[PDB]
């Protein structure tokens, strides 16, 4: 067993009305600091982990898509469009 | 590529002309093809703004250098990839095929239709489409003429 004698004695008698006043500016410091490092360093981990998989597979992201046909209006020089909504599929292995 | 190839070169008219349904064309057709190059200018108006700030702080040059490259990093990570631009252009490319077509094809027949044309601008007076007056007209038969 460890002679724990002292730490046991702190953790049974500590005072319950001693506090210390904190420097708002250097916590916001230390507290900026840490910020930093998470968005500016773990941020590039954690878009890459995000992204990635969004850039090797893209179509599983966007469901459907829209095809078109056209035919002429040549009385009035126009063009008229007939969509058409599809399941976005692979084509062309 | 594929359709790329078979449209050849788009012309901003189109692009314009395909807003309508997308207003986000030009930006999407801009991070699928190598057009043009891409400034992160947001990105580094943020930087600026960052920059301002810790010179009104007094901060040290090297955190201001990295809070003006984050941002830029922030906006090249966020603007590049985007593989959904992708099949947003690959939708105008296939619209622009068929408007293309089209227009070949009023080109092709226009002398043809010139005295039918003469003659229609002056017996109706709108401009809508034959198609659809025709459709338009199909259903009024249906609906009021008498069968008989
Ligand atoms: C659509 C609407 C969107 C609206 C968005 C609004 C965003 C608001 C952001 C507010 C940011 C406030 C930043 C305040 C920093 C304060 C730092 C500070 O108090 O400490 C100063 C300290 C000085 O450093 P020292 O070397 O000790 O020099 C002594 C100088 N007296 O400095 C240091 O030690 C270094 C401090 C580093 C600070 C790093 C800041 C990182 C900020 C990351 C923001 C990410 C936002 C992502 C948003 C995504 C949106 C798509």
């Amino acid at each position: 067993m460890l002679d724990d004698t002292k730490y046991i004695q702190m953790a049974q008698k500590f005072p319950r009305n001693v506090s210390v006043q904190l420097n708002k500016k250097l916590f916001v410091t230390r507290t900026w600091f840490r910020n930093y490092y998470f968005v500016g360093v773990f941020g590039i981990f954690a878009y890459f982990i995000y992204n990635q998989p969004k850039i090797f597979a893209p179509f599983s992201g966007y469901p459907t898509t829209v095809a078109y046909k056209a035919q002429p209006d040549f009385l009035n020089d126009q063009v008229i469009f007939y969509s058409q909504q599809r399941q976005n599929t692979l084509k062309n292995f | 590529l594929r359709r790329k190839q078979q449209l050849g070169k788009i012309y901003p008219e189109e692009v314009s002309s395909y807003t309508q349904i997308n207003p986000d064309i030009a930006n999407d057709l801009n991070l699928t093809f190598n057009a043009k190059l891409l400034w992160p200018v947001r990105g580094m108006t943020v930087g600026a703004g960052f920059f301002a700030f810790a010179h009104l702080f007094n901060l040290p040059y090297s955190f201001r250098l990295g809070l003006f490259v984050l941002p830029t990093a922030v906006e090249l990570a966020f603007t590049w990839g985007n593989k959904t631009s992708q099949f947003k252009s690959i939708e105008f490319m296939d619209y622009l095929l068929q408007y293309r077509v089209s227009k070949a094809l009023l080109e092709k027949n226009a002398k043809h239709f010139a005295e039918k044309k003469a003659a229609y601008q002056k017996e109706i007076n709108s401009s809508q489409s034959v198609q659809d007056l025709y459709n338009q007209l199909i259903t009024l038969v249906s609906e009021q003429a008498p069968s008989e």
